[PDB]
């Protein structure tokens, strides 16, 4: 259980980390789905002017 | 230095930061059955990671009016995981145990736990000549509450219960007792469904007391079988 | 400890560990160090000879993939009646990794990059038969004199490295060297370029490669063509320093790291990762 | 591999530097 | 790198990085479960192991989850963190998960 | 053993009794500019005690609704002491930093500080295409409050901010983070009044929470420049 | 000399007096997963007698109008004994098999059994474009009857099915085929509940014919897993 | 006994054999072994030095012949009025050996294959003069984000291995490596991909190479063209395991091994080999 | 034969492996 006294906050927190180990490996490179591009970015037309 | 303790068994592992020590019961560490002590002639299955790991029992609410809790081994574990399936499929077993009882509270709570592992705890019923039946002894995963823990429910004394392998969870000092039990039977192996060698006993010698906001303080028990053998394969019973 | 690592590391077998004092699962995040708990030290492992090569995660192999950096469809016709804003058969382009977000997010993983640009200029043509046009791609440095016409006398290329290429040829590939005055390209420049307070924030001109002035060498033909010039940059001979959080929010501009985020999760401002019902709710649950 | 040019930057990509030091990131402490 | 285990609604911004655990009156309750798909959207996505692996398709090797408790020094508690290998449902009781 | 730490720089010194460790950023300790890396030909002034010392910034009130705090280096120190006068009188500087962030509370408070030192923190403004001006970036000794620290005010992620040199001030465990920063620039030296290499960033990942009497908990920052060089002497600017 | 054969695995044992030989499939005897081929890092449980033994399946009635029988491995054994409990409790398994198919009749009966063990028998449904579902493939302990064994239910040929590890039970010559299967998968271990590597296939190439009193002639199958490993312990699924 | 066999084996001479106990023609099929009766042991032979090389039956030479795997004629025109089902100047293709039956039956001779795909993309064009179109063939992995338009910003190829090629050029040939997560491609996958029971039977995505998203880089031209893109895969560096019966019945689908057979023999369900009159009737009889 | 690439899979087809073992098929018995 989480057991706090009367002067601590009853709702404590947990920060969850993740790393990888030395066993870890990656292959078959692809482009990231974390980013997209619907139109041209702003001032990208001004890089040509 | 001895307050921190990590117990790596199988895929399970338990760290604890307020530990006293870990009691190797009667100075004896668990081992497999040697050939000169062996009786069953067939080759025992020794899974070594499917059973030799911490099976965490259900927590019990450590309260003011609590009398105690007891789990009989391997009766607490005869239906849990791959230890339970090896129990149901085999006539014999030989396994030590690594009991790690977890119970913590704040630095404002007080209390003392007699975490004591009783070998061959033949219980007695109170104020009757009828022996305790099957339901009174073989509680299973739930365990049983002591009726009169001051006499350990067999007419003996709680005051002398420290002759058994025991540790104390004093909520002032530590928060985890650890008792490493060997194979304690006159026979080398035994039938698990009708006999229990060790009985973990957890007793409120000093009750839970504080003056702060009454959070639930439970007692969690994590019993790991050690050096499991299993002879006599058949169908399951459950 | 710097060591040569060609394959991923092996896993040693381990046994039952019951030891006081040594708590390898217990570690301190507050030191800032990532936890050194080996898988042997946490659970009970077998001997695994891991032969998985780590070579595709090399930063050279990570960034040396020729990604798009410029793209202009521009009309190729008589420009005697067109307005004085469109490309009159030429376009200047300040060479800029920031225009397209796949290469931009990869190069903005790091703070400092030292690479050689392998510029491949793919020119493709559509009719408003296809002509075999010859194109000049004059490399002008940052801020130098860029041409004003198609047939202006800046294209004579007395010293600027022009590359003359055709549409029917394979795409023109040149190698722009490491052209920063510093020892690495400042991908992020926390500071200002000018000494006065009018300077643009974040834009180090040392990070800027230069201009890529691209014209069509042929004269105007009686029918108009839409010529699309795609420029592909392959960073190579790459040294990379100080990696950063990858950008989660969508880009707003090429000049800065402004952020708005999506309207809803995923990749929103208030919620980067897509929402679920509760913290104890598993979204992709194996229900049989 | 081939590199018939007079400039060392003009060569192919050097995809051979397998020296890594994660301990300046995973264990940056003193 | 921090997981967004609290990837819910009403956790706005930075409340997604921490998991609020409380004192409980019931025994052996589930606090959180974490989707382990690095390659898909979930709490591992916006991590250093997640964002770099979404530049890839095939991945191997062991992960490493570290949980930093941020209660008071007087706050005492114990947790179990069960990695269940796949095949079945996400375990909702502790007796199911500690196997 | 590593909880106590005394950092003696110049006439300044800082002891701390609940420290985690001290992070030598990217495994790199600050040094003077070597001759093979040197660019400016004139002899740099190296005062070695007038600047290589802890300049303690103004404390900031760590509260419930706080989003964060950031100080850009050396912009936090370009007007403080003999580091500030060497900044104003010289065109170039090369200095590592030893940031020691102080923030303590009781054993009943909770909270977590991501004390993270971001190299080249190009900030972004929210919901506009206009770049952040001079006043939005160069706050000086006061520092700036984060607007959206969950994305570190540049569209990136706070969740991956531990890729930078960072330590945590968990008020449960420690009360002081210490990050020892080397010279992090592509150039060997730079103009201090228009560029900032390191940006100390301090973020409430777990907010300040307690149930006791709400004392003011501030966050005090003591940044010490290390191995200062200064080339290009002229008149002061300020 | 090679007509008698006793196969001792675990507590199980099978003698046979009219055997042809025993086919070590593709010249490969089963073994545990070596360290250079190993992928799962945790220590696999190797029970070595609880699973490495003959699990005798249900007999099937070898008749005149019979088309065939097929058992997919380990789908035939995922619910039987301690192999089934190790399957349900583990994510991975690596096990060879020792199939011993029993079928005898008198010296007046005739017939031929193509006891053939097909690796990766991707079945096909007849006269439809819909793939065979879960119920059409994963029959379990009962096995499945061939619909068109002349094409082995996948458009291939029965005539070339002797390219697989096979033996013949010609009721004239012998009465037991024995095929010793290694681990046949591209992966070193696999998930047993959604994949089957070997498919034992039993086909009446010559049907059961006689002129005497028609006794029931059944085909009994005794599949023994060999060199079992199991990684990835969890709760049971079934 | 593993031995190096470059030519077919010689035949030793033999003499009159009249021996008790040794019956080399008598063998046991019930053991499953193929009969070891040598031609010397059965009939009386001469000495023949057999110089016939076995090199063309090598599994490397058997399967390394670049066979067709994809073929789409798709319109190349204005797609502003076309329906939202046809190829709007691009097609995605999950790379799939199962689409064409000559390579499929050869690769389905084995159970497990370990090969490197040598993808040759032959693009050919017809008018509804011919243009010299430039094509992009972006290699997308299995299940990753495939583009939605011709000029969408997925084609910028930040990390996906695009190959840019023209119709007038020689055909674009790239080498897809061995891209299975297992040690061999499961040609037949007796099992299911998913953990739930909705998964498609037989389709292992580890056997799947990936997507081959192919667009035409040029803009739309005023006349429409029918561009046919043929993809040729050459397996190479081939290791092959567990051969199977060759498929006799015609294929029904690419997703599974369903069978219907021909209506009549040959290659029918009830009769694979074509019928004759009786078992003692010789069809091709030398009658003089 | 030629193989001016940096990847060993990118080479020509290895049509030289003449090692065969038919006795794992024609004589698969023990």
């Amino acid at each position: 259980n989480l057991i706090v006294p009367s002067e601590s906050s009853d709702t404590c927190s947990l920060i969850g980390f993740i790393a990888a180990k030395d066993d870890f490996s990656l292959r078959l490179m692809r482009d990231s789905p974390d980013i997209g591009q619907l139109d041209h970015l702003h001032a990208a037309e001004a890089a040509y002017q | 230095s001895d307050r921190v303790l990590q117990l790596k068994l199988g895929n399970s592992a338990i760290v604890t930061q307020e530990a006293a020590n870990y009691c190797c019961a009667y100075g004896e560490w668990p081992n497999y059955l040697p050939d000169h002590e062996a009786v069953a002639i067939d080759k025992p299955t020794q899974p070594e990671t499917a059973t030799d790991r911490f099976y965490t029992l259900k927590s019990v609410k450590w309260e003011t009016g609590s009398t105690g809790w007891w789990w009989k081994l391997p009766d607490a574990l005869n239906n849990i995981g791959m230890f339970g399936q090896n129990v149901q499929h085999h006539y014999l077993y030989r396994s030590g145990f690594l009991i790690h009882v977890q119970c913590n509270a704040t630095k404002f709570h007080q209390g003392a736990l007699l975490v004591v592992a009783i070998p061959e705890h033949q219980r007695g019923a109170h104020n009757t000549n009828t022996s305790p039946g099957f339901d009174d002894i073989m509680k299973g995963e739930e365990g049983g509450t002591f009726n009169h823990p001051y006499v350990l429910d067999d007419g003996t004394s709680l005051a002398c219960a420290t002759i058994f392998p025991h540790q104390w969870i004093n909520l002032r000092t530590n928060n985890s007792a650890t008792i490493v039990l060997p194979w304690m039977n006159a026979a080398p192996m035994d039938f698990p469904l009708r006999h229990n060698q060790w009985t973990l006993a957890i007793i409120p010698v000093v009750p839970l007391g504080t003056r702060t906001t009454s959070s639930m303080v439970p007692i969690t028990v994590s019993i790991a079988p050690m050096c499991c053998e299993f002879n006599g394969l058949r169908h399951a019973i459950t | 400890i710097e060591s040569i690592i060609k394959t991923a590391t092996d896993t040693v077998k381990s046994e039952i560990n019951a030891e006081l004092g040594v708590v390898p699962s217990l570690n301190a995040v507050e030191t800032g160090a990532t936890s050194n708990t080996e898988p042997e030290e946490a659970i009970q492992t077998r001997t695994v000879i891991n032969q998985h090569g780590v070579s595709e995660t090399l930063v050279e192999n990570f960034l040396s993939r020729a990604a798009l950096v410029s793209k202009r469809s521009f009309e190729y016709k008589d420009h005697t009646s067109s307005t004085a804003r469109a490309d009159k058969n030429f376009f200047k382009w300040t060479i800029n990794t920031r225009s397209f977000v796949q290469l931009r997010r990869k190069l903005e993983l790091f703070t400092y990059l030292r690479f050689d640009a392998e510029i491949t200029i793919l020119t493709t043509v559509a009719v408003n038969g296809l002509p075999d046009l010859t194109l000049q791609a004059m490399f002008v440095p940052t801020g130098a004199l860029t041409p004003e016409k198609q047939d202006s006398f800046h294209w004579q290329s007395g010293s600027n490295a022009s590359v003359f290429f055709k549409i029917s040829d394979p795409p023109a590939r040149i190698t722009i060297p490491f052209m920063c005055i510093n020892s690495a390209y400042s991908v992020f420049y926390d500071g200002f370029a000018g000494f006065e307070k009018n300077g643009l924030y974040g834009i180090n001109p040392a990070d800027t490669i230069g201009n890529l002035c691209v014209r069509i060498v042929n004269e105007h033909q009686p029918v108009g063509f839409t010529v699309t010039v795609r420029v592909y940059m392959k960073p190579k001979h790459i040294k990379a320093w100080a990696p950063r959080p990858p950008r989660t929010l969508p880009y707003m501009s090429i000049a800065n790291a402004n952020y708005k985020g999506k309207e809803r999760a995923p990749n929103a401002l208030s919620a980067i990762i897509g929402n679920r019902d509760s913290v104890k709710t598993m979204p992709h649950n194996i229900v049989n | 591999q081939i590199n018939f040019y007079k400039d060392s930057y003009a060569a192919s990509a050097s995809k051979q530097d397998f020296s890594q030091d994660p301990s300046k990131f995973t264990e940056p402490v003193v | 790198s921090m997981m967004e285990i609290n990837n819910t609604e009403s956790a706005v911004g930075m409340e997604r990085l921490k998991v609020d655990i409380s004192a409980l009156t019931d025994v052996d309750q589930l606090l959180f479960n974490i989707p382990l798909d690095i390659q898909l959207d979930g709490p591992l996505r916006n991590t250093l192991v997640g964002n770099i692996s979404r530049y890839y398709t095939h991945w191997s090797g062991s992960l490493e989850m570290t949980f930093m408790f941020c209660g008071s020094f007087m706050a005492a508690g114990k947790l179990i963190l069960c990695y269940t290998p796949p095949g079945g449902s996400c375990p909702t009781t502790r007796e199911t998960a500690m196997l």
